[PDB]
DNA sequence: ATCGGATGTATATATCTGACACGTGCCTGGAGACTAGGGAGTAATCCCCTTGGCGGTTAAAACGCGGGGGAGAATCCGTACGTGCGTTTAAGCGGTGCTAGAGCTGTCTACGACCAATTGAGCGGCCTCGGCACCGGGATTCTCGA
DNA sequence: CGAGAATCCCGGTGCCGAGGCCGCTCAATTGGTCGTAGACAGCTCTAGCACCGCTTAAACGCACGTACGGATTCTCCCCCGCGTTTTAACCGCCAAGGGGATTACTCCCTAGTCTCCAGGCACGTGTCAGATATATACATCCGAT
């Protein structure tokens, strides 16, 4: 028995994606085993993505953990990752800014 | 009660990017929602476009199209690129 | 078991609103910024909780909750992460 | 005499502060009990989670910063330095809310 | 080679409404849209509402809950006394 | 032999609706026969509520028909309506009005 | 001395004149070589429809006025009767474009 | 066949934009408004146009077609109604 | 230009804790093995409509010039808002108590889906004459300068 | 503070699009059966609500001063209005062939049902990453010269 999330070289899961994706059709539909694998790569892809920015900054502040502020910085630091996630962020603060006209 | 969550497979992929730095509880949380927010983005897409064309099955076609609709520029280059890859390599095993 | 509230809306303290706009990052406020800001918060907090106390009405509830306020925030296109 | 600060440092001192500080801003109890009182005309007899009430503040601080930076914009644009409630009206104006 | 339309419920809604008034082929082409359009965020609010309380199929409470959502304020009230006016007197019936 | 949607004394069709919801739930996924008479009930009355302000708006300009132009200005004049339909007519124009200080001559 | 009207009658007179009227005001032709030379980066060689190009032609025109609209507000706020890139620029900015 | 088309973005003549500026209700027009506006109506063109693109190639076609046009249209949150 | 006290702010020092991180034990859900059938790919064909071209006409665009009104720059007044101090207020934290109400499990019971006729409702095609577009001629109302 | 010009009504002519009629066909109705979704009833026990007292951080009111918002002139140059000369959009007509829309045939890919066992979830425990003070070191700020 081999995981058919081994089989493709992804971490995460295939079979869940599957069933979520087959939760999700409209009252006939049929999802392919070929679809959950392209799914599953998408999101680990941008996972990967998010967690290389934000790990960034946690190294510039000379520390370990991650926290909410970190992942604020790189998203609004990131021109592509801000334009793609909208929603806001639970205790991230802002983006430090001070117009020239007010010094 | 059994609640499912993306936290294993988010410290997957952070321990593989980043041998060396951990999380908060409060960061895995937000990025728990992230990723249920864009799988539902996802398949709401590849479901109204399947419905579009008049079919009834959701195959690699149509997700790969809603990838390209959804994500901006090299961004969605490099996740069909990762995407096809992927879907060779399960095909080719 | 039950209590009635009169006037809680100058609760939001001049301080506080002068926080907020340090925050947003202005230099200098006029006076009656502090009533609009009331006012328009006040809108903005009646429009959610009624999308929220339908939400928990449908459910047979009787309690609010943080689903519920996160769902109508996604409803008013106001996504907000890291409460479930 | 005593050592006085010209008008304006401390406001930029205190932008810098909030800005980057990263807590909340309004006090909670005065907060819970207007959100009580706003909840109660659609329906009597309700009660809250403490999560939700928080819920609720960070997204009123969140947009109530976003409209303030909106505003400061309108601002600088009319040529001041001062917001004003006519530069609230027309961010909210062109926003399209009211 | 049949299409659909409501352009005769439309046109029975008008006769019903302004007994002795036309209507011209574009403003009834946008009028099919609109109806779609409503229907359409009708059945997607209910579908979700539905998959929020972890039920299986959508009832007059769904149906009710979204258009309270949906439509403001007069407009939501008149409509759900028309709602529940109809549906007792399809019981009844 | 009667039809369900004159047991309901209405004018939009029911079976057509209910049809039409039961594909478009999820997978699985039931359609009770009240949620179409309920569903159907709505869009009859909305239908008719533009279409009274569109002839009322007609009737001023003394015509017998109802054109795209017609729909904008019912739709854009009401309030509740506006912030319903957000759409863009086709060719339904846009409603006049000119601000009070671009009016020169300071009259 | 021949006839001549004072700069701003003959402005507000087009103004009542195609805020009343309702059909298009871009030529058609001219759009139709701009669409299919946009058109032709994505995909060589590709065919159109008659309505899609009129579609995009009432879309097109549908935000350009909404755009000169919040313009034209721009500028009453900040003092002036003339609109200016800036304007559009704030225009654009508040509403979340670029 | 085929053809190229050099620089058609000058067909948005100096009237053209005008008679827009009137509808929207302006009275006085500067000088590098003609320009930004062509910039602006390219770059909704462009995302609209490339849009409509995907949509037209997914289903095997070479025609685009006002149905895919207002779903892209839809897709960005600016709905049209009169073509379907 | 100094220059020089005053004072917020950044650094490198112990210290103490509670919050990530890992080890364990299940158990519910993902992974093979057949089987059936229904949706989709493929080939063939019809014919709609999209592209390309030609010629006349006229409305619209481009060009040029005169000038008047609006954008922008200086200069002043005064008043409204920021900065400090001394009081007064209630937020906040730490306990204790208690019950209203959110979850969780079982039981029928009443719902809604499937299937086989079957027939009327609604779609497609065809007329036709009247609502509406167009044209010409007065009547009226602005508007600019004597 | 009148005459020229733009607009508004008013009447006549024609024309093609909206409304009604007819044929037809396919999907909405009606019984009858059957499976399971969930509507209640009961029980657990979590946490939301309500007090009580001490600390002290933070609103609050008052004084004073200064700098920023309007108000007022003043200059110049930039866009508006109008007349001439190009030009290419527009309309009508024709022509050919590519590609969209159907139809029939076949085949293969996915859903469904059993077995089976191993990744994830809950739970518990430890130790060290990071709050917290803090005593200097210093980087600006503003009055004075």
């Amino acid at each position: 028995a081999v995981s058919r999330s081994q089989r493709a070289g992804l971490q995460f899961p295939v079979g869940r994606i599957h069933r979520h994706l087959k939760s999700r059709t409209t009252s006939h539909g049929r999802v392919g085993a070929t679809a959950a694998v392209y799914s599953a790569a998408i999101l680990e892809y941008l996972t990967a993505e998010v967690l290389e920015l934000a790990g960034n900054a946690s190294k510039d502040l000379k520390v370990k953990r991650i926290t909410p502020r970190h992942l604020q910085l790189a998203i609004r630091g990131d021109e592509e990752l801000d334009s793609l996630i909208k929603a806001t962020i639970a205790g991230g603060g802002v983006i430090p800014h001070i117009h020239k006209s007010l010094i | 009660t059994r609640k499912e969550s993306y936290a294993i497979y988010v410290y997957k992929v952070l321990k593989q990017v980043h041998p060396d730095t951990g999380i908060s509880s409060k960061a895995m949380s937000i990025m728990n929602s992230f990723v249920n927010d864009v799988f539902e983005r996802i398949a709401g897409e590849a479901s109204r476009l399947a419905h579009y064309n008049k079919r009834s099955t959701i195959t690699s076609r149509e997700i790969q199209t809603a990838v390209r609709l959804l994500l901006p520029g090299e961004l969605a280059k490099h996740a069909v690129s990762e995407g096809t890859k992927a879907v060779t390599k399960y095909t080719s095993a | 078991h039950r209590k009635v509230l009169r006037d809680n809306i100058q609760g939001i303290t001049k301080p506080a609103i002068r926080r907020l706009a340090r925050r947003g990052g202005v230099k200098r406020i006029s006076g009656l910024i502090y009533e609009e800001t009331r006012g328009v918060l006040k809108v903005f907090l009646e429009n959610v909780i009624r999308d929220a106390v339908t939400y928990t009405e449908h459910a047979k509830r009787k309690t609010v909750t943080a689903m519920d306020v996160v769902y109508a925030l996604k409803r008013q296109g106001r996504t907000l992460y890291g409460f479930g | 005499k005593p050592h006085r600060y010209r008008p304006g440092t401390v406001a930029l001192r205190e932008i810098r502060r909030y800005q980057k500080s990263t807590e909340l801003l309004i006090r909670k109890l005065p907060f819970q009990r207007l959100v009580r009182e706003i909840a109660q005309d659609f329906k009597t007899d309700l009660r809250f989670q403490s999560s939700a009430v928080m819920a609720l503040q960070e997204a009123s601080e969140a947009y109530l910063v976003a409209l303030f930076e909106d505003t400061n914009l309108c601002a600088i644009h009319a040529k001041r330095v001062t917001i004003m409630p006519k530069d609230i009206q027309l961010a909210r104006r062109i926003r399209g809310e009211r």
